[PDB]
């Protein structure tokens, strides 16, 4: 079990260990080594999700380890409160930036050469925090847009 | 002899024209030579492709070919009727697009936005996924869920709501006894009881007072009768709406005082004396409790008189 | 001599082969430098691009070359494996666009409409703005309004609505006195009173008639005792549901009155009659106002007797 | 002497290189000969864009050429600045599409999906139908229809609802008259009511019991005065919550009994027994029916006392 | 008049025959000659329409006849409850398969280059049926999507 | 102050001068100089804006000064009620035609390469008179669409 300790409450979140093993490594290893402690939701979307883990503060990108490869073939699909894997345009680019399904996203769902988003946890206590951090004014258009205006930050990340 | 001057100087103009040739083909062969063209090959069908670009004088392999490189600024397309050039690419800051006045037709594509996972999502076979949208005109929703969205008046709202999740109150009701006064054994209704009714509705209100029924006693002792006297004094906000007196037939008292919206709370005092049969002698006196309802009033469809 | 006969003779042969490659040249020389090719320069790097079009037996600088112009309906592709040919561009009325069998992905494109403030935009970034859209399935709205949409009876419609806003009555009350008749210092109640409800509802009401006491009362003087009646008598549409007689003890009518809806107005009608003590006393009887209230009707959950 | 030797082997080594040039000339012209090239043609302006391919040293009529065939994988458009290479085509599993790193903007495109009634379609005006579609964010409906749509509570719901369509009952109402037990030509009431009110409802609930009244009688013979008693015992749950006795003078009974939800069935019981005058003479006691109104009990802005 | 009756129930389609007579001769062949009876309703999409008419119980295309010309320039519009003309990108393809309009197609509509889909056809009695197919869970991504989990058979296709 | 006195009523808008300064004299010019009476809003999308100032009763374009410099970077927004000038593809081509925002249109605000539209009025009174306009048919498929069917004419335009 990880908690994320936000500045807008607790977010209890279940690892399904099981049906992707490297990517839960990968998550648990980054959240053991305090990596997500004082780092953004730097791109909130209500509506979609609320992506996290890659970008501290001041809006800057810190340093992650080398990629994990995609495991989204689990059979685990994009439902509202579970966490799928960011990447780049990459299919085995994913390092450290996670999102949750702030609400049902069939099209981010597949194992095949379009290798969708691979999902490895869920919010299984804290759903209301996830709620009221979807809702908050996001506008930095330009370089990065959908940045919250007052950041929502992960104060630290505890591992059970 | 004349042939010795006539055939024996063609030797050497002979010469001169062999050496002019000679240096017209030195000219020409290392021109050809260092010649780069396109490359045109063949299919096992007399088709005639371009294959790439190679030397004007060799044979490569179809292999090896150096590839059919255009320097993408300078590819336009003609109309050779009016003479109109269109430019394939245009250039945006150090990208290169297609010149978009053809692209006026796409069919069963996948189109997908920018971030990574993407907010726009279009796939070939139809299923659209927007998810960062500002859509107008004919929504036909088979799921989903709204969270700020103004319905309108002529939205048909077909469908249940609870008895709570409605602000006003449609219907209170509320209730007392008089204070009872008492002596030896023997209790009489004697006291005030005030009914206030907050001033907290858009609408307009009836208090509807349901009927208190008050009464004295009658008793006679040799010969003598002696009344015990009841009285009901009914206040409106200090006004005196009833003021009722009982000797032993019953006095009903019942109202429906108007409670308009914005006019402040309405107080209703009901006072009930008792008045003793004589000096020694507890007055015998009864008032029922009471009992008010404060309702929406509707003046509609409900004619009396 | 020997040698006057045979190599004298080369000097002419000579000549005439020199003409006939005179005349080759010319024919082929005159063309080469007619002869318009697409012209191949270099990059520093070793690469051969195709850099526009030019004269074959020239230079030029990289500059003053006429540009790359191809024919447009002339371009097409073909796999050089099967032979398949498609053409880059299809004509549609003077406009020509791109074959569309490629045109199979786009990734983070810019897409506008036509009018010029445009009602459809795809942003790059995936903001999707549609303003003249015909959408169905799984909408989640943040913000907007709803116009003349038929919300279904499986939607839940958690959130309130006002006391007002629902058409239904589901409780109304009315209420009146009976007509005084005075005479001398003395008034007793008589008269009629008539309570109408109009039949505008959809559904099934009760007429709930509060309580109505009403009493007549008793004289005894020189030992002679002198009854003043009391008689209310109830009409539902001019049926007799109740009748009663008051002599000094009080009677109560009260009564649950049904209105089923369609069937028309409901019509009460209390009619109060007072008789003298003699043929010179007054009457002193009483009867409480009429009280009446619609309710909704429910038959579920109260069960009685 | 020196003209019969040293001229005259001109002519022998003027045939030599005569004849190398015929070799050469015969290894060239060949060569030219069988040369495909692209060909370039001429608008009536001077415009030389490439009208397909054809022999290199032919003409034909600007008709008959046999078309600029390109073989897709080998076309590619470069930077002669930077040399990046960037291919026109990417294959996909035997079906070829443009590189799309191109393909950066649309304007007023016509785009449909695939199936053949599509569900995806963009008009170039800008009219978008999606049909098959997946939204979130600032709806704006002016028509369509919700199917399974969660209305949340922060959703403004102007618009009016029927008094049907709410779950709960708001008020009930409820009555009966007591058993009438007769003798000879007279009749009074006496036996039990029972009022049970299911616990069915979410919220807390008042029962209302409108004034009950009920009385006995009293007669003088030869000086002797028989009391008709009337007794009314009113039952909660079995508990009792009123006793009254009436003798001549009436009593009203009259309660507002809470009934809060979870807590299980309220049953009242209504009993009302009739004393006789004497050992013949039958009782002559008079008791209301009883009427009951179960409201949505409100406790704000209406306070007694 | 046209019987459908199909495992949800019966649907009655009054045929516009004086705008299409060709499309509603070709349509009356096919139902007098039991060529429906047995077949599926192979791709339903809630809010768009139904489409049958082509498929049998195990997914596999019947043998249809020359195809119809198209007649959409008759003026009826694909309005909720209407039949269309199924057809493939040829404009004149249309052979056996129809389509339901659940809903409101204006983009289906037009006699021009552009020949949009045929209206042949109305439900006059069985609307329900049509709603009850209508919302059928959809799950067969690959070949052919939005085809109903369990199949809606026409039992028998019976012509007045 | 200026009256656009409409068949549907009379839309009172208050001019943003100090932000638009040549686009609100270009704009007072043509209401001044009688060129907006006799001239329909001829093209209205509900849920979008509705467009007027350049077609005459009968469809007639009518003849215009040189166009005006794009001020869509004074950082007024398209928000509900507002004027934007209307353009053609040109940045810089805005003449005559103006619209009324009916609603938040966020993609028209902009000031950079891409020039948006450039807002430069507000209606204070007759936003019913705007919102009766909106909700008018509009069918002419084909030159035109969203012309209403019975013309929306301006019968005058006053300045105050």
């Amino acid at each position: 079990h990880v908690l994320l300790t936000t500045s807008a409450g607790n977010i209890e979140l279940e690892l399904d260990k099981q049906k992707a093993p490297v990517s839960v490594q990968n998550f648990v290893d980054y959240v053991n080594s305090g990596f997500y402690n004082n780092t953004t939701f730097h791109r909130v979307i209500p509506g979609f999700m609320i992506q996290g883990g890659g970008f501290t503060e001041q809006m800057q990108q810190k340093k992650p380890n080398p990629p994990i490869k995609n495991e989204a073939d689990n059979g685990l699909r994009n439902t509202r409160g579970t966490i799928a894997m960011a990447r780049t345009a990459d299919k085995d680019s994913a390092t450290s930036q996670f999102f949750i399904n702030v609400a049902d996203n069939a099209f981010l769902d597949h194992g095949q050469r379009d290798f969708g988003y691979a999902v490895f946890g869920k919010v299984v206590k804290g759903m209301d925090v996830a709620d009221k951090i979807s809702q908050v004014p996001t506008h930095d258009v330009g370089p990065y847009q959908n940045v919250p205006s007052k950041p929502v930050v992960i104060l630290s990340a505890k591992v059970l | 002899g004349k042939e010795l001057l006539e055939k024996v100087e063609l030797t050497e103009d002979n010469a001169s024209r062999l050496e002019e040739f000679s240096k017209e083909w030195k000219d020409a062969s290392d021109k050809w030579n260092a010649m780069w063209a396109v490359k045109i090959e063949q299919t096992k069908d007399g088709k005639h492709y371009v294959a790439g670009i190679g030397l004007s004088m060799e044979d490569t392999e179809e292999g090896k070919l150096s590839q059919f490189l255009v320097a993408a600024n300078r590819i336009a397309f003609i109309d050779p009727a009016n003479g109109n050039e269109t430019p394939m690419f245009v250039a945006q800051g150090n990208q290169i697009f297609m010149n978009d006045v053809f692209l006026k037709r796409l069919t069963a594509p996948t189109i997908t936005s920018g971030g990574n996972p993407p907010a726009f999502s279009l796939t070939p076979d139809g299923k659209l996924t927007a998810k960062n949208a500002d859509i107008s005109g004919s929504v036909n929703a088979n799921s989903g869920t709204l969270s700020n969205v103004t319905i309108a008046e002529n939205c048909t709202i077909n469908g249940t709501l609870r008895a709570e999740k409605i602000v006003g109150d449609i219907v209170k009701a509320a209730s007392a006894a008089f204070p009872r006064q008492r002596e030896s054994s023997v209790d009489w209704p004697s006291g005030t009881r005030t009914v206030t009714v907050t001033d907290d509705h858009p609408f307009d209100r009836q208090i509807v007072v349901l009927p208190l029924t008050f009464r004295g006693s009658k008793r006679t002792v040799s010969g003598r009768t002696t009344y015990s006297m009841c009285y009901l004094k009914v206040l409106m906000n200090g006004a005196v709406i009833y003021d009722g007196a009982a000797n032993e037939a019953v006095q009903v008292f019942s109202r429906i005082v108007d409670m308009p919206a914005g006019r402040g709370n309405v107080i209703l005092t009901f006072t009930l004396t008792s008045t003793r049969h004589s000096a020694d002698i507890p007055p015998y006196t009864f008032a029922s409790d009471v009992q008010v309802m404060v309702i929406k009033k509707q003046a509609l469809g409900i004619s009396v008189v």
